[PDB]
């Protein structure tokens, strides 16, 4: 969706990359 | 002469103001020397339960009736064991049992709420500790009474976001 | 099993020497509304729907035999103390209620004495003759001084005149026969009550109307040897069940 | 063609409505909020008021100051009815300042792309940071971070001739030598808040309702600390970014 | 079909020229208990969820294209005119709930004007500087007097300097992007708006925040012929859309 | 509500319990041990008495060591009735201490963090060391590593106008050159004992129970030595830490 | 359980990455 292009984009974890998305209900 | 306390004291009176009030804001300084506060100094933001325990250790003979209450912000901070009433409370009656666990309940807008007093909104309401009833007893029997005061962390509660608290030195 | 907690709304009431809830009239206000009202009714207020905690006396060696304190419902909750509950009531023409009722009171095993603690329909709560119109004085406020029996309870009469009884009489040598419960120093801190909607009508014009009484009454005078805590005090918490309300409007300056 | 305002909206055409003509649409996606958001730009730079050896200490100099608070919206030390506080932390400001008498340069920080164009009230998303070295010199230089409401532990040097600032268990780094230029990093949304404010928040910031109003409180994303012998201009990018309850964007002077 | 009639409680709008009902963000505050809140909230209070129905503004000759008055919320219903809703807000820390509304302005057909009615998410509502403090005096409070556009609407600054801009900048030539509705003199006497529950947070400490402004401007200004009437009035039907109720306590003393 | 705190513990509730409400906790991993521990941390600061050309010697100066002990716990050139034995290699002190007159900086090394906040009798991990350059010249340096109890070996250089501490088959690292200025690698738990005491240690470190009492032996990482042109911060990361038998933090002071 | 969020994080063996837990009975 963003201003990303790369393949090979997971070196990092992803729950390390990116805040963890959580919905409270 | 200002110097601290495991505990607070009542008597065969009904002080018209407060016994004791803590605070809830895990910043709050009564509360600077529990492992709950020790811990939470370590952390940005919180969420859930502070569970308030108290202990009576006055004589076994003795009696009577406390009025324990949370009140939230936006009306200022109560003045009377009455407007206290008003909010989240629950009255604790002394007998064979010796404690009660008393329970802050989280209620706030955001999901999350900050640790510590960095600038100053400063607080999250208050935990007011009043007189219901007086402490009665028999002749022979210590007039004075006192309440060991304990704090905790409750079930629902959490910590979060590791940090560095402002450094300091021990006196 | 004499150990008992209680919880309405935001608050809970708590007891270590319980007798148990004595529930008059076998039954409670289940909440329904006035078959007498075409207007959709207000009701389920858990704001409205909890325990408001008050002072009701202090207790003397001085007190006698059937000396009392009234208390009058709603009215007593009709102003502040009330909170949600009053606020909503004084904006109403109409309300239907019950109440759910502990009556506090501790001293020691070392002390004497015993109350009647009860709840009564229709219960004369006036305070005295008003000079000039030939009525009662503040009915619907709750008495802030102990109240001497009647060596013969034949009522008051406002014509300023004497003889015969008012329809206002209240012979206390039968207050058991009401829905109640006695608090006894060597046995008990608290009574548990509780009572049922009753009325002249379906719902009631409330404003004008103290249609139930929660009255607190000394039967054995308190006793205390020298030394032992002379400092006693009653309180209660006193929950409206199950509120309805009806006829919304501008609101009565009960104030 | 015919239709009525009136009702809060209206027929959305294209060509072939009206008249003998037709749609003339092409795919195309470069007009996401998402993927528009998604791109470098300056808020404003850091400067270091100490060494790498020593204890710092807030430091302003000519509009530069030795710590800066991670925004779009404007921030600067302080205001006060004397003067901006200048030996104290950045904070959120409600408006835009000249650092002095003509326009520019601006006294406060921010990301002044984001305020020119902000098309709505709240938002979100994760912050990627890059602090890029202004000098040519051998660098030695540390930077701290630290989330929205956490303390700012500016206190002494613990351990003699090193920089205090890199005495914290929080996120901080160490650039140093030749070469070794640019700091690049991503920090996650760390707000107690839900969402956002894009502009402005219509309340107190207080319960006495007496201070600060239009700024809603730990509406950041906290903050950097530096300290050594190296400047440098501090760049943010909005990441995994969204919007929303749209209004409207900074006004545009119509010619004279 | 443009007439139309609306219940809530014990009140009800009616309407003979409807041009229907703008739901802002395409939906509506369906009640929803805050998960940031662990009380069981107050809600569905009959006797708060209605229409409250006051004066907004005398719209004149006189005032020009974009000149405006501001209506915050839920502030201007959180005292008097606010009855149970209010009266129930003011006890509690927290309240969440959507708005709907209703704006009544009739003329004639030989009048001439057009209004732009609508509601915005954090709007600024402040009225003036406060000479010393540097900031905002009023925000809470409904305009009283028609407001005037800024012709570079670049907002207001506290600190008593002019240059650039500020936070607080509203730009009307784009006021149609919040939820809205036209009321056109020559089309309809009534716009009817809904708006759902936003904000930064969970549930709302509204003692200090509006987050909700309900804003009418004008467009086309007002005309007409010698002769014709020439008072006209612009009034609102304001109603709270399932309003939620947290953490109960003594009461904020708005008065 | 109503309990008994005497037999050791109490009903641990949330609001639900005594009143009409519930439950409002949400997911939340952070606070776990070992995460927590997980990070960065500086302990003290090695600078070198001598050339990377020459035999390298127990060196002062200004309280900074040319070698450092690898442990969380205090330390310093061993103390005497006489003053710190500044000719030789640092060990683990039993307090805290002022570098002078004012509380700071420190005379001692330590992980400040981690004592202000030990809530654990015992603890063990794996170490993970970094030692980064406080100055800007062209590096040229050595680093030599060793585990708790082993020698020091500060012996004599055996080949002329090289570093002595290279002079080893222990774990030794050669730095050198423009932009090449920090040292990063991690050791094993090397202790003889089980696990580590977090604070303190109730028994003397001597058959004879004449000596140390409150300090466990090779209750440590073993240590470094450096020599060459650079000085370096030291700091430690606890590796997959594991803690034991709670105990008190360090306590903090009542407002006045 | 740690502070580490990378996937292709072997490269050095475990038994040297880490010292090699082993339980005395």
């Amino acid at each position: 969706s963003g201003n990303e292009g790369v393949i090979i984009n997971n070196f990092y974890s992803n729950q390390y990359q990116n805040s963890i998305d959580l919905s409270a209900s | 002469n200002n110097k601290r306390y495991p505990y607070f004291s009542a008597t065969n009176s009904v002080p018209t103001t407060s016994l004791v009030d803590y605070q809830v804001a895990l910043s709050c300084s009564c509360m600077c020397n529990s492992m709950l506060a020790a811990v939470a100094r370590n952390f940005n933001q919180y969420r859930g339960s502070l569970n308030f325990l108290f202990v009576f250790t006055g004589a076994a003979m003795v009696k009577g009736k406390f009025l324990i209450a949370y009140t939230p912000p936006g009306a200022g901070k109560p003045t009377t064991r009455d407007q206290a009433m008003q909010a989240t409370y629950a009255i604790w009656d002394l007998g064979l049992n010796s404690s009660f666990v008393f329970t802050a309940p989280f209620i706030s807008p955001t999901h999350y709420r900050q640790t510590s007093y960095t600038s100053a909104a400063s607080v999250d309401g208050w935990v007011t500790v009043w007189q219901l009833t007086p402490l009665t007893y028999p002749s022979g029997t210590p007039v004075n009474s006192d309440i060991l005061t304990l704090v905790s962390a409750g079930d629902d509660f959490t910590l979060r976001m590791p940090i560095s608290p402002t450094k300091w030195v021990p006196q | 099993d004499r150990v008992a907690s209680d919880k309405a709304g935001n608050s809970a009431t708590n007891t270590q020497s319980t007798v148990g809830r004595l529930c008059g009239y076998g039954e409670a206000h289940h909440g329904e509304h006035p078959a007498s009202c075409a207007d959709t009714a207000t009701d389920k207020v858990l704001a409205a729907e909890r325990y408001y905690t008050i002072d009701l006396a202090s207790w003397t060696t001085t007190q006698e035999a059937f000396s009392h304190i009234r208390i009058p419902l709603p009215h007593v909750l009709a102003g502040e103390d009330g909170g949600v509950f009053g606020a909503t009531l004084r904006r109403h023409y109409l309300c239907k209620t019950g109440w759910r009722v502990q009556v506090q009171c501790n001293a020691s095993q070392f002390h004497a004495g015993s109350l009647l603690v009860f709840m009564a329909p229709e219960f004369y709560t006036g305070k005295g003759t008003k000079t000039g119109d030939m009525e009662p004085t503040d009915p619907f406020t709750m008495d802030t001084t102990w109240r001497a029996p009647q060596g013969a309870p034949t009522g008051y009469r406002y014509d300023s005149r004497t003889g015969f009884f008012a329809m206002n009489h209240q012979n206390q040598w039968q207050w058991t026969v009401y829905p109640h419960q006695i608090l006894n120093l060597r046995t008990n801190t608290t009574v548990d009550l509780e009572v049922p909607y009753v009325n002249i009508a379906p719902t009631s014009s409330w404003t004008q109307h103290a249609n139930w009484t929660l009255v607190v009454a000394v039967f054995s005078p308190l006793q205390y040897a020298s030394g032992s805590s002379s400092d006693v005090q009653i309180t209660a918490s006193i929950q409206p069940v199950n509120p309805v309300f009806n006829g919304l409007r501008h609101e009565t300056v009960i104030a | 063609g015919s239709d009525n305002a009136e009702k809060g909206k209206v027929s959305n055409d294209d060509a072939s409505v009206d008249f003998v003509a037709e749609p003339v649409k092409l795919p195309e996606n470069q007009t996401r909020v998402a993927f528009f958001y998604d791109r470098a730009v300056p808020i404003g730079m850091l400067r270091p008021g100490q060494n790498i050896e020593s204890t710092f200490v807030y430091q302003e100099n000519d509009l530069r100051l030795n710590c800066l608070l991670l925004t779009p919206l404007p921030s600067f030390c302080p205001d006060s009815t004397s003067g901006p506080v200048k030996t104290k932390a950045p904070v959120q400001w409600r408006w835009v300042r000249s650092g002095g008498t003509t326009n520019f340069p601006l006294m406060t920080k921010q990301d002044y792309a984001f305020l020119c164009f902000s098309p709505f009230t709240y938002y979100k998303c994760d912050l990627e940071v890059t602090v890029s070295a202004l000098g040519t010199d051998t660098v030695a230089s540390v930077l701290r971070w630290a989330p929205t409401g956490a303390p700012a532990d500016v206190t002494d040097q613990l351990i003699g001739y090193t920089p205090s600032l890199g005495e914290t268990r929080n996120p901080h780094m160490w650039l140093v030598g030749a070469g070794n230029t640019q700091i690049s990093f991503v920090v996650p949304y760390n707000s107690p808040l839900s969402v956002l404010p894009a502009a402005w928040f219509n309340g107190w910031s207080d319960f006495g309702n007496t201070k600060d109003f239009g700024v809603a409180p730990n509406a950041d994303f906290g903050r950097l600390w530096i300290q050594g012998n190296t400047s440098a201009s501090v760049r943010i990018r909005y990441k995994k970014m969204k919007v929303f309850c749209p209004r409207p964007t900074l006004f545009f002077p119509w010619p004279v």
